[PDB]
RNA sequence: UGGCACCUCGAUGUCGGCUCGUCGCAUCCUGGGGCUGUAGUCGGUCCCAAGGGUUGGGCUGUUCGCCCAUUAAAGCGGCACGCGAGCUGGGUUCAGAACGUCGUGAGACAGUUCGGUCCCUAUCCGUCGCGGGCGCAGGAAAUUUGAGAGGAGCUGUCCUUAGUACGAGAGGACCGGGAUGGACACACCGCUGGUGUACCAGUUGUUCCGCCAGGAGCAUCGCUGGGUAGCUAUGUGUGGCAGGGAUAAACGCUGAAAGCAUCUAAGCGUGAAGCCCCCCUCAAGAUGAGAUUUCCCAUUUCUUCGGAAAGUAAGAUCCCUGAAAGAUGAUCAGGUAGAUAGGUUUGGAGUGGAAGUGUAGCGAUACAUGGAGCGGACAAAUACUAAUCGAUCGAGGACUUAACC
């Protein structure tokens, strides 16, 4: 459950380090996003010398939430950290590496580039 | 269960007083809605007397008050309420399974119109 | 929150149509043969269901 | 179409063949008997009367002893009617079994909702609260009751009252498993009412 | 409790599940079915909670992976578990082990019996 | 924006915001259509159309406005510039103080800045729910038709048709099918979580049960870690599907006045998210009081007459045990022809390894007897306790005509 004014750490190799959510795409009154959704967000912190400079407005996709999704089997998954990966207009990540585990829900949304680079997909 | 117009602390302190008077005197005088609640806590307290274990005695000793029912001239040995329950009241109902109490209606009280009853131990 | 007109005697009497109180549900004891409330212990002959509580 | 009467037993879950997990509702549908058939000539509309549960002869009274005596059956507790149903079947006094349904049918469930007492606006009608701080004194109140000009308050100004207890029907509700030895019928989803409540099952209208 | 629910759901109870308690490491051989493939992915970690009765029972397994803690919840009698193992038996004083959600290594170490 | 000064000065509360809406159409989106400087995609303008829908933030007391980010769209207005006996009090518009300016001065400026008491127990109508009476030409128990009324009505993206029709190219479809969402609505607690003050466990201070052990009182439920029933959303299931009849704008067929022609004059055919239906709910006080199945039957005193009363039948209630119901009435499950509530015996969730005894250690402590003990509201059996005994109410069916009999 991610809405406006909600921050989440970045999980790739681009310059961004922390990100604040600006808007959730999808509909007129939508007010909450979960794993696999794309949001518009701004950069609050950046490592020096990074590709993405502090203060930019970029789109991004959620890879793991504190309250993860449920599967049709009836099983669940939850992480201990909200994370975020900055993407281009297509589904191609801006960075070169992905850190930490990634939920399997990203596979079903054609985010194959992120899935391949993750250390493991749970 | 039902409240009795008093907070949680004062309710427990009231059920322990009434349940002990019914043991000591075997016939008391309460209001109708107040006698329908010590019916439960007295029969559940005879049952601990039909076991006779030390474990059951220590459990019931945490509910009975501590007053002398009567002095026995053995050398004077005061007899306490817990001794009466485990040596006199309990052996009386060795054959009956349930229902060691009966409730008999009397009529309204003058001061506030409360409906009074007689609750006996037979 | 303050009355606009005073209440007439007709309307003040109509409202009290339901301000009566019912007749008690009394009965007759078999032993002492006087009036008694149902499901209650007889006050005078001091008995109930013929057991003399 | 087809229909039976039943009692809500509870809720549980089952595993399907594909491996997925779904919640189901359990229905007890024993002792259904056809009691009366209503025709156009006699009544003007076509219907069938069904009785659900037998009950002790003490509770039944004289007028309804003779109503069920025509079908040669013991007095029942629930009696309802089904319309838009074929009348070539349904001989008088015939038992109605759960096996008139099947795997993967679509049904409609009708029952009486659970009861809530005197309920306010933001639970009965789902309205909004006022601010709970910043010095306000408006928390859970109805709202303005209309403009000044009419000199009155219109109808359907939603206000507190007794909440539950109305008849609600739920449509396009699937059936999971049917059992004839236990007279038990499993429906995927929820049906209105508390436990032990009457639930009227009928084939989907759409 | 309800007797009638028990006979209906008696047949779906998995009888090959072993006996475990919260607080011991297990190795769930969970199936991960894709569109047209079946794989046996392994998930190993401590069991935190075990709740419910009947075929509604569930358990939760906690793993720390790549510095990020992951928790996974399964139904006990699901047919999507190929087999379940009990690697080692821990010693705990709780029934729900929620005090590990905010505890890193060398302090989240559970003894053995 | 103004003009007038007709009601109100024995008081008609005055901006903005909050909660709640409802109406008009001069239509912002979605529906149908005519023209185009309409090749295609994208558009422009006009006609019919009010069913539904119509965003979250930064700055300012702000309405407005500018900006960031979205959306199918971010409509214009009326209702005392809707709504203060419904809320706030930032602003305006009291008394304090200060700046600039004007005045000799007390002081003043709709110039600016900091601070500044928002009272009321609902009589009548109105609105939302729940009861008592009588009526409906005998008295009762159920099941129902439906006049009439209310609810719902929204819409995006991807795939295929197809890189096809069109076009030189760049570009690139209508119609049709499939998949899956956004917001909203109804119900439910199996799942994920919340709460859970008579459930379980750990722990501090102090007092008490004569002492050790074991417990109790108070300290926000003392604090902390869990949690049953019930109530719940952020959870789950489902809905707005597919359609019919008559139409608006519009397009036509046949066809005359007027031997030709023309959609019109007589007559026909297509044709909208709109109208009436379909769908969900209420509904016979619908004084027009409806229908069906079943039950009780034609008693006794008085009458001069309308008719009067007084024991009953079928049936109901008083009274009592209660919850799936509930402010109180009402509703529903029962009253010995009994499982309605409590108890008792077996279980279940939940908590987690009781007391006593023994063993190891100097000791705090650990292990065994032992998934132990405890276990509100959950399940099944059992009449052990309480629903004992009685009483009250409740029909003998008017007249006329017609057909059967
Ligand atoms: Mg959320
Ligand atoms: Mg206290
Ligand atoms: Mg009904
Ligand atoms: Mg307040
Ligand atoms: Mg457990
Ligand atoms: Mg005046
Ligand atoms: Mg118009
Ligand atoms: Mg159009
Ligand atoms: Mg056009
Ligand atoms: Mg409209
Ligand atoms: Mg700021
Ligand atoms: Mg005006
Ligand atoms: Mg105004
Ligand atoms: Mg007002
Ligand atoms: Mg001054
Ligand atoms: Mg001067
Ligand atoms: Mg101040
Ligand atoms: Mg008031
Ligand atoms: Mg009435
Ligand atoms: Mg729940
Ligand atoms: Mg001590
Ligand atoms: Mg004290
Ligand atoms: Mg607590
Ligand atoms: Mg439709
Ligand atoms: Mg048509
Ligand atoms: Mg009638
Ligand atoms: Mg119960
Ligand atoms: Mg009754
Ligand atoms: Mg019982
Ligand atoms: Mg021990
Ligand atoms: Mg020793
Ligand atoms: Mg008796
Ligand atoms: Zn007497």
């Amino acid at each position: 459950m991610i809405q406006q004014e909600s921050r989440m750490k970045v999980a790739d190799n681009s310059g961004a380090r922390e990100v604040l959510t600006i808007k959730v795409l999808g509909g007129s009154g939508r007010k909450t996003a979960n794993i696999g959704d794309v949001v518009v967000c701004t950069v609050k912190q950046a490592t020096p010398g990074g590709v993405v400079k502090k203060g930019e407005v970029v789109k991004a996709v959620i890879v793991r939430t504190k309250s993860g999704a449920r599967r049709q089997d009836g099983s669940y998954i939850k992480f201990d950290e909200n994370a975020c990966v900055i993407i281009r207009d297509d589904k191609s990540p801006r960075g070169t590496r992905i850190f930490g585990p990634v939920a399997r829900e990203l596979r079903e949304n054609n985010f194959m580039k992120i899935v391949s680079l993750a250390p493991e997909v749970l | 269960y039902r409240k009795l117009g008093r907070t949680s602390s004062q309710r427990k302190a009231l059920l322990r007083d009434l349940a002990t008077d019914l043991i000591v005197h075997e016939r008391i005088e309460t209001t109708e809605a107040r006698a329908k609640e010590i019916r439960k806590v007295v029969e559940k307290l005879i049952t601990s007397g039909k076991k006779g274990d030390l474990h059951a005695r220590r459990q019931a000793a945490a509910f009975i008050r501590h007053e002398v029912v009567e002095v026995v001239q053995v050398k004077n040995r005061p007899v306490y309420a817990l001794q009466k329950l485990f040596d006199d009241v309990a052996p009386r109902y060795a054959e009956r399974q349930g229902g060691y109490t009966r409730i008999l209606k009397k009529g309204p009280r003058r001061g506030d119109g409360a409906p009074m009853v007689i609750i006996e131990l037979v | 929150a303050v009355p606009f007109r005073r209440t007439s005697k007709a309307k003040k009497r109509k409202r009290r149509t339901h301000v009566k109180l019912q007749l008690p549900g009394m009965n007759e004891c078999s032993n002492c043969g006087e009036y008694r409330l149902s499901h209650h212990v007889c006050p005078e002959c001091g008995q109930y269901d013929g057991k003399d509580v | 179409t087809k229909g039976i009467l039943g009692r809500k037993v509870g809720m549980t879950q089952v595993f399907t063949e594909n491996g997925e997990l779904i919640p189901v509702t359990v229905i007890e549908a024993a002792q259904n008997v056809v009691l009366q058939k209503k025709t156009v000539e006699t009544d003007g509309y076509e219907a069938v009367q069904i009785g659900f549960e037998d009950k002790r002869a003490k509770l039944s009274n004289k007028p309804e002893q003779g109503h069920v005596a025509k079908a040669d059956t013991t007095p029942k507790r629930f009696i309802r009617e089904f319309r838009d149903v074929n009348l070539d079947e349904y001989e008088i006094g015939a038992e109605v079994k759960v096996d008139v349904f099947a795997e993967g049918d679509i049904i409609d469930a009708t029952g009486v909702s659970k009861g809530k007492g005197f309920q306010g606006v933001i639970k009965r009608h789902g309205q909004s609260r006022g601010p709970m701080a910043h010095g306000s004194r408006y928390h859970r109140r109805p709202g303005s009751m209309g403009p000044v000009a009419p000199n009155r308050v219109f109808k359907n100004k939603l206000l507190p009252g007794r909440m539950g207890g109305e008849q609600i029907t739920i449509q396009n509700l699937e059936i999971v498993k049917v059992d004839v030895e236990k007279n038990v019928l499993l429906v995927k989803g929820n049906v209105p009412g508390a436990k032990k409540a009457l639930v009227q099952i009928k084939t989907a209208t759409k | 409790m309800n007797k009638l629910i028990d006979e209906i759901t008696k047949s779906q109870l998995n009888p090959d599940v072993p006996s475990f308690r919260p607080g011991d490491t297990v190795r769930v051989h969970a199936k991960v079915v894709e569109g047209t493939r079946e794989r046996i992915q392994l998930f190993e970690g401590v069991v935190i909670k075990r709740r419910g009765a009947g075929i509604s029972e569930t358990f939760t397994v906690r793993k720390i992976s790549n510095g990020v803690g992951v928790e996974r919840t399964f139904p006990v009698h699901t047919p999507r578990i190929a087999k379940l193992e009990v690697i080692r038996r821990g010693k705990v004083r709780r029934a729900k082990l929620y005090y590990l959600r905010n505890l890193r290594g060398k302090a989240a170490r559970i003894k053995e019996i």
